[PDB]
């Protein structure tokens, strides 16, 4: 007698709530979105096959434009990138020196010694940045390397070295003095501050003895 | 409680699902977002340079999961010529008259002035209605000099043309220097392309200046 | 009280048109898949890059790199220090199952003056060796709709071969069929099992006579 | 814009579709009705505990009165009862009385043999109702029950006998002449034609040796 | 197809639920068709019959699945006696003015025409409005005799009760012969009722006779 | 078509009263069972009859009937012929389940004076030996709602006794409490586990002080 109406209206209702959640439910079937993290990994991997005019020394600005300025003045508090790309924090982020930082991959050695791929890890000891000449932030790591998968004996040099803001590079060599093992170049060129692609070199030449693909923690 | 509160349950529930749907149709928007498309899709392109070349040097790739080349003379010319359409359906102008494009420059080896900006204003444009594949345009090359000496300003107008082939105007050369524009498109963008400064003759490099649309 | 939810009604409707509408959204956002494009990217750009092993080795995860033979890609035993070389998408059975479909337009460049057709690659059966899982070995029928003197005629003749976990590639031979067709081969490079790139080629150079690249044809 | 009005009221619908499976389900999960051979049975067994007049060799018509006419009366042809409930097909029925019949139960002796409770089996095995007499049917069966439980050796006595309409009751005896077995007495008073109440019997005085309650098959 | 199938489709389905519904509303129906309730619990009452008194000599029983004896004068005397209510929901005078039962004989040793039938006319019932339990009747017992010597027709008047108590109605002797009827109900029938002729002084029965309501 | 549609809702209308007061119908058919019934009147007349078995004994199947001790009443193995001294049904341990409460009126007519009033019986444990199944063992409480000088009193205690399936008698005797309480029993014989027949007595004659009909509590 007055139901008759409504009854009715919320069955309507309780209606496109099932083909609404018959469709939320399709939904989830579906794949998400990419977290960011990716798209700037691919960027970053497809930026790297691209040509690029920036001479050795020299590393291009984080800009919209590619202007290109010399490594020596990245992050030193001068507007020296037409748009000041080179002192932005997202550029000058501490984030890879800073100490206990540690990145492993697995070592695959071409050329000085027989060991079969291995882990590689070099870790952040110690660093700080001279008041005065923030282009470079000195620091002190370690590089160790199983060498025995199976008794897991492992080897490990102390290293010296900077961080080069321009390149995004990490440049470590031996202390001088404890069996001259090996130095390691790791680049950070990969997109975010997680990621490198990190070589184990001979100091003197900085030639490569072994590549390892790295990652952090 | 009967006829009042009956009455404003039917009601109250009928919102608190039209924020269900609502919500839905927004989540479903965010995946279409076309700024996302154009921004992916401009992404795609960048790896499409660096891949060797899909098609001859003279034709049109027309994409998809089949592909298939076609004579860059027929890329918007009115007649359909590839499978999937590429060829004929994006055809949007995008240097129309009106439009003003500035110019930071980043690399300047020729220009007489080795100016720090460079507008581009388009005066005028037509295409001539039996030949779509190319739209012919009249712009004004505007610049802002200053020395110790004296201070100029320039405006050289010259000719060109726009090939929805590739995207890609050329502006012929304004000052008799033998120094063209040659500016290429994303193909997704359309708010900033690449503007190359060229010798016309040789179509050697010696200016780059990445050009922003002025909204 | 007839105005109040007489009316509300008007309201209802709408969210009639809308969720309508909105199945029409969710059909768009089908078709523009993310996760799936980034990974064509990927797969396009490792392409440029190349897997840092030489031929015939199986690159493991960009983590813990290293070379693994591919008569190991995928073997049942863990040969890679990340066990990429046993992940199970990596050799999923399902990119060549028997009963799989693949079309596509074949642009002929090389050894026949043939009009652009296409080409119709279609999986007959698929063995898998118990004491040997690096190899799906399997039987197929190739169909090609082409042109000749007159109407619409159909080339195609029965194949033998195997699809190789490591490279993704398919190779498909003819079987014995004297009438010298051209073996295909197809790799599905493009970040899924759906769609891959084909070549037809002659089994002794595998020089590439003809580019065609296929897609797995919808069950609907 | 025409189908607002529709398409909730096929949903109205579809509703009571479900406010009635969800009744017609809660009704399944109900006890089915009784079976009339059921109710029969009690009305049986208690039409048994009940007083009645009808002194022996007299059985009750089985009409809506009571009445109680001689034995040698049933289904004779000629409308004995007030009613003719003596005549009606529901009482004459042979169906008991049928070439092959057979019941069983399970005997519990109490009087003539060791023997721990077997099965009984009376079985029909031949029966011809005289033309001019048809009041009795006479007949001829088996009876027949389990020795050793064991290696299964079984006793099979002959029989004769007839049976009367009236009381309900079979009345088996032995041949005469064959180790002078048993005979046996049934009763089908328990409502249908296929329960009885038998009670092996000592030919010569009636009296009871052993009990079963048999069902026929 | 439109505006003519699709609203043919909305009708041709709500029959065929209409069906479905109604079709339950009979299944439902059968399992509470009240012929089939007295008629079972007719049955009850024959076993009531046969097992040990449930109450005292004077006392009626208000069954369930929670027994109470109370005083037959109080069944059906307007004050709620028994917890359940019994003793007062089923008060329906069964013989009441205008109604005829037809008797037929079974068993008979003291009536003087040993009869067939016998016919029972109930000619008037009034109920005391102070004193319910119990319903007072005036009856007519017909009889149809027949002999060699006559034939006889017989309508004696007789007074008598009905008590709700026991649904058992007493006919006071109609002849000086000491020979009176007394039937007892069977509590959920009233079509039919076992007629006793009785000595009322002694209480010997000597004469059954089925009644059935004349309908 | 506004008439045969906005009118063919006056027809459905119809259907939701209908629908509606089939609920109640439902409802009341629920209660009167028939199943249900017809059982009370065959174990109503069983009684009659009497079990054709000699006290404490079990009679079996009336096809193949014979008694049992109910020492075996459902012990495990099968001992009658049709084996019905160990049907489920017989043995359904929920006709005293921890938790079932049993109430009803007692009416006196042996050893007190007491006006009738109820009792509720509730088992509060339930122990069944895994080497002796044919007894359930259990603790329970008996509370007794009766009036005396005043108003409303609980005379309660507690009690031990067990359960026999052959029989469906449920024996309690009190937890020693030195106040003098009458056992309880009662027997299932209803054809159901919901009622049962009850009477208190004395631990020793075992003779009858009062009638008591339970019924099992409904749980909603
Ligand atoms: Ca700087
Ligand atoms: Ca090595
Ligand atoms: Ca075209
Ligand atoms: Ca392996
Ligand atoms: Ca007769
Ligand atoms: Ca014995
Ligand atoms: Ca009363
Ligand atoms: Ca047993
Ligand atoms: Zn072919
Ligand atoms: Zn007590």
């Amino acid at each position: 007698r007055f139901q008759y109406l409504v009854k009715n209206q919320n069955l309507h209702i309780d209606y496109l709530a099932k083909k609404l959640h018959d469709i939320e439910e399709e939904y989830n079937k579906l794949t998400h979105d990419v977290d960011k993290k990716t798209i700037r990994q691919l960027k970053a991997r497809i930026s790297n096959l691209e040509e690029h005019h920036c001479d050795e020394h020299e590393s291009e600005c984080r800009g919209d434009v590619p202007e290109c300025i010399h490594d020596l003045l990245f992050c030193d508090g001068e507007k020296d990138c037409r748009d000041g790309s080179d002192e932005d924090p997202e550029t000058c982020s501490l984030n890879i020196t800073h100490v206990g930082s540690s990145y492993t991959g697995l070592a695959t050695w071409t050329s000085c010694e027989d060991l079969n791929p291995d882990h590689a890890i070099v870790t952040i000891t110690a660093a700080h940045r001279k008041s005065f000449f923030p282009n470079r932030v000195w620091l002190r790591a370690t590089l160790s390397y199983e060498l025995d998968e199976h008794d897991h004996t492992v080897s490990t040099t102390q290293l010296r070295g900077f961080y080069n803001f321009g390149k995004r590079e990490l440049l470590l060599a031996p202390l001088k003095g404890q069996s001259e093992g090996y130095g390691v170049i790791c680049d950070f060129n990969l997109g975010d501050d997680d990621h490198a692609d990190c070589k184990i070199v001979v100091p003197s030449s900085l030639f490569v003895c072994a590549h390892f693909n790295a990652q952090r923690y | 409680q009967s006829h009042d509160e009956i009455i404003d349950k039917l009601i109250e529930r009928t919102n608190k699902i039209t924020t269900s749907i609502s919500h839905v149709e927004s989540l479903l928007d965010d995946r279409l977002d076309p700024k996302r498309i154009r921004k992916a899709g401009s992404l795609r392109h960048r790896v499409e340079e660096l891949e060797d070349p899909s098609c001859d040097e003279h034709e049109h790739q027309c994409g998809g999961d089949d592909p298939q080349c076609i004579s860059k003379l027929f890329v918007c010319d009115g007649h359909n010529d590839c499978r999937n359409g590429e060829d004929e359906k994006d055809c949007t102008l995008p240097t129309k008259a009106g439009d003003k494009f500035i110019g930071d420059v980043c690399f300047d080896h020729c220009t007489k002035r080795r100016p720090e900006h460079m507008t581009l204003a388009f005066e005028s444009s037509s295409i001539a209605a039996f030949f779509t594949p190319i739209a012919d345009l009249h712009v004004h090359i505007e610049i802002e000099s200053e020395t110790d000496e004296d201070e100029s300003e320039v405006s050289m107008p010259a000719d060109g043309e726009y090939s929805f082939a590739d995207h890609r105007l050329t502006i012929h050369p304004p000052e008799e220097d033998g120094l063209g524009l040659v500016g290429e498109f994303d193909g997704y963008n359309f708010d900033r392309f690449v503007g190359h400064i060229v010798h016309e003759l040789s179509e050697e490099v010696c200016a780059e200046f990445i050009f922003h649309r002025k909204k | 009280l007839d105005p109040r939810l007489g009316a509300n009604a008007f309201l209802i409707i709408r969210l009639d048109r809308i969720i309508e509408k909105l199945r029409t959204k969710l059909d768009e956002a089908e078709k523009i898949d993310p996760e799936h494009f980034v990974s064509e990217i990927d797969a396009r750009v490792t392409k440029i890059e190349g897997t840092h092993c030489e031929k015939r080795t199986f690159q493991c995860g960009g983590n813990e790199q290293e070379c693994i033979s591919d008569l190991l890609v995928c073997d049942g035993h863990k040969d890679c220090h990340n066990a990429h070389d046993e992940d199970p998408d990596v050799c999923d059975t399902s990119v060549v199952k028997a009963g799989n479909v693949f079309s596509g337009t074949s642009t002929w460049h090389g050894c026949l003056a043939r009009e652009d057709h296409v080409t119709r690659i279609t999986i007959t059966a698929s063995k898998r060796r118990k004491f040997f899982t690096a190899r799906i070995w399997l039987r197929a029928l190739v169909e090609s709709e082409l042109e000749r003197h007159g109407e619409n005629v159909t080339s195609s003749f029965n194949a033998k071969g195997y699809y190789n976990f490591a490279s993704r590639r398919l190779i498909l031979l003819p079987t014995d069929d004297h009438d010298d067709h051209l073996a295909v081969v197809c790799s599905f490079n493009r970040g899924d099992n759906e769609r891959a790139e084909c070549h037809r080629v002659t089994e002794a150079t595998l020089h590439q006579c003809a580019d065609l690249f296929v897609t797995l044809e919808e069950h609907d």
